[PDB]
């Protein structure tokens, strides 16, 4: 069945981004066999919990999916309760709640609101973590969006003298639409994924965090713009493609003399 | 062994407070009136605040190699450690210090005051230091001293490590465990040094030094039995603190397996005294085995292990071979005694 499963991740590939979710669940209830084989390499929106005692808020995805508990990094604790979970190094669980905090701060940059989670786990020779991003759109705008990121990181920390190697591997689900006049409602899916390395120097001033956070701002810049520009012009290139607004027969003017001018320049070759 | 300094106050201060003593009036904070929001007045306090900081600074971060010294003065410099700290607390909590406190704090000066308990590492020392108070009160190393006897040895041995096991509770370091483990090992060792000497163990019989052999290996087995349920004990608890994969060393040479090994050597020596003193009585091959066998025997001197070796490897195999060639007649002795006929 592994000619079924490969067919069933191009399915993915080619549903639509508005049901991921609910087909996901589909899919997997066709062959609930292959399906924690599934929710692996399919990309699906995020999920929000609610830190009880502390007030925040914390998103959920696999790496906090302790046993079957979710770590709350603003509180450490397991919901659904399980006191046997998989606690991180105290280490790790301060560079984790500082973590936390500059990612608010970087959401708060440049999202303006939405949730953010850093969560964090080991390596032999350095750490992982993953950075969970959710922001939808603004619910009092007719602008119905929902901006979600993952960042999977790896630090390769090397020997000593506070080099390392710093391993990402990104992911963004768009999500758009716009209810106006001139478009009547123009919705607008998507999907990135993108890999970068880079061996910055660690120091005091500059700790594993910061190189982290420069690596997600600058992959989460070249993704923005990538789609903005790349794709979201590619898809208006292909509408522009297929009905063109000027009359036929004036573009076979333009046309023709732009073959007059093919010509002219492969002309004097 | 730990320093106590007291804090300094300004002198004027004492004199202001000495005029308040002659009255039995508190000392207020605001007697000096003027004088409280002043430059030089809040920069000499600040003055001394910040040498206290150093003072105090001085003696909480302090630490010394866990194998330092003997265990009961590792153990001891512990319990020293938490009586000072408590007198830093106390010589803290004066109304003196902090009438200068209420100075600061009046004066709008919040850094000497927000320091005085944070920039001092004394709250997280006495933390600590009351984390580690019941487990360094009532410890049973007396039960290790006046014990001459192995069974009181046996029973102080397990009696130790069933007190020590509230270091489940207290979160006990790895490496410091394991040098404390070493120190134990270390008095263990010197006890039996003089248990060995108070024994006069080369000139008893079989029957005795049988009886002081199976103790020692009781002694000896109560240990790795009783260490291997430590090991247990600390394997849980670095599972129930989950903190990370350190390469954490368990190879312990400790010292008692320094002694006995000597002893498995000894046994195996005394097997071949035993097939042969046991039977050889029975042609003066069988007086003279025992003469060149006491002859290249009688010299061990208070059996430490460095001459053990040193020369008694030498002395040892010599005392082999003594058998031997002393030996090697009856062989082809017993070819004659016997092919003959």
């Amino acid at each position: 069945s592994d000619q079924q499963l490969d067919c069933a991740l191009d399915l993915m590939r080619r549903l639509p981004p508005q049901q991921i979710e609910k087909n996901l669940s589909d899919l997997i209830d066709l062959v609930p066999s292959l399906c924690e084989d599934l929710l692996s390499s399919v990309d699906q929106p995020l999920k929000i919990a609610r830190d009880k005692v502390v007030g925040k808020d914390y998103l959920l995805c696999d790496y906090n999916r302790d046993g079957d508990s979710y770590r709350s990094p603003w509180s450490n604790k397991y919901d659904p309760p399980l006191e046997d979970g998989a606690m991180p190094s105290a280490r790790l669980r301060k560079l984790e709640v500082e973590a936390n905090n500059a990612f608010d701060q970087y959401r708060d940059l440049y999202f303006e609101g939405g949730v953010s989670s850093v969560y964090l786990w080991d390596l032999d020779h350095g750490f992982a973590g993953v950075i969970l991003i959710k922001k939808a759109g603004d619910g009092s705008k007719k602008i119905k969006g929902c901006w979600d990121s993952i960042h999977v990181v790896e630090v390769q920390e090397k020997s000593s003298g506070r080099t390392a190697h710093y391993k990402l591997t990104s992911t963004v689900m768009l999500w758009l639409q716009t209810n106006k006049s001139g478009s009547g409602t123009m919705n607008l899916g998507g999907s990135l994924t993108r890999q970068m390395e880079k061996d910055e120097t660690v120091s005091d001033c500059s700790p594993h965090i910061a190189n982290i956070g420069r690596l997600v701002e600058d992959m989460e810049n070249k993704i923005r713009s990538t789609l903005n520009e790349i794709y979201f012009g590619k898809t208006k290139d292909i509408v522009n493609g297929l009905r063109s607004v000027q009359t036929f027969a004036d573009k076979s003017k333009q046309e023709a003399l732009k073959n007059d001018l093919v010509e002219a320049l492969k002309r004097k070759q | 062994e730990i320093p106590e300094i007291s804090l300094p106050i300004h002198p004027m201060i004492t004199n202001v407070a000495k005029q308040c003593y002659e009255r039995g009036e508190k000392p207020k904070v605001t007697d000096f009136g003027d004088k409280v929001e002043d430059p030089t007045f809040l920069n000499q306090l600040q003055s001394g605040v910040n040498r206290w900081i150093r003072e105090i600074q001085k003696v909480t971060k302090l630490d010394r190699d866990p194998a330092s010294g003997t265990a009961l003065q590792e153990i001891s410099f512990w319990l020293n450690l938490e009586r000072a700290l408590y007198r830093i607390q106390e010589k803290r909590e004066s109304p003196e210090v902090l009438l200068t406190l209420d100075i600061l704090k009046h004066g709008k000066r919040f850094h000497a005051t927000v320091s005085f308990d944070t920039d001092t590492g004394l709250k997280q020392a006495l933390e600590t230091v009351n984390d580690y108070n019941p487990l360094m009160k009532d410890f049973p190393l007396n039960d290790l001293l006046s014990a001459t006897e192995l069974d009181k040895i046996r029973q102080a041995l397990v009696a130790i490590f069933t007190h020590l096991r509230k270091i489940r509770n207290t979160k006990y370091p790895i490496q410091r465990a394991l040098r404390l483990v070493e120190a134990i090992s270390r008095d263990l060792s010197s006890q039996l040094l003089k248990v060995l000497g108070t024994r006069k163990l080369m000139h008893v019989a079989y029957e005795e030094f049988e009886k002081v052999m199976v103790a020692c290996f009781e002694v000896f087995q109560t240990w790795d039995d009783e260490y291997e349920k430590l090991q247990v004990l600390l394997r849980d608890i670095v599972k129930r603190k989950r903190e990370e994969n350190l390469k954490m060393v368990w190879r312990i040479n400790p010292a008692h397996r320094k002694l006995q090994a000597r002893l498995d050597q000894m046994r195996k020596f005394r097997r071949q005294h035993e097939q042969l003193r046991a039977v050889i009585v029975r042609a003066n091959a069988i007086e003279e085995v025992n003469l060149a066998y006491e002859n290249v025997k009688e010299v061990d001197g208070l059996d430490v292990s460095k001459e053990g070796t040193e020369a008694w490897e030498a002395a040892m195999k010599r005392y082999d071979e003594r058998i031997d060639r002393v030996e090697t007649r009856i062989t082809a002795r017993l070819r004659d005694q016997l092919g003959t006929a």
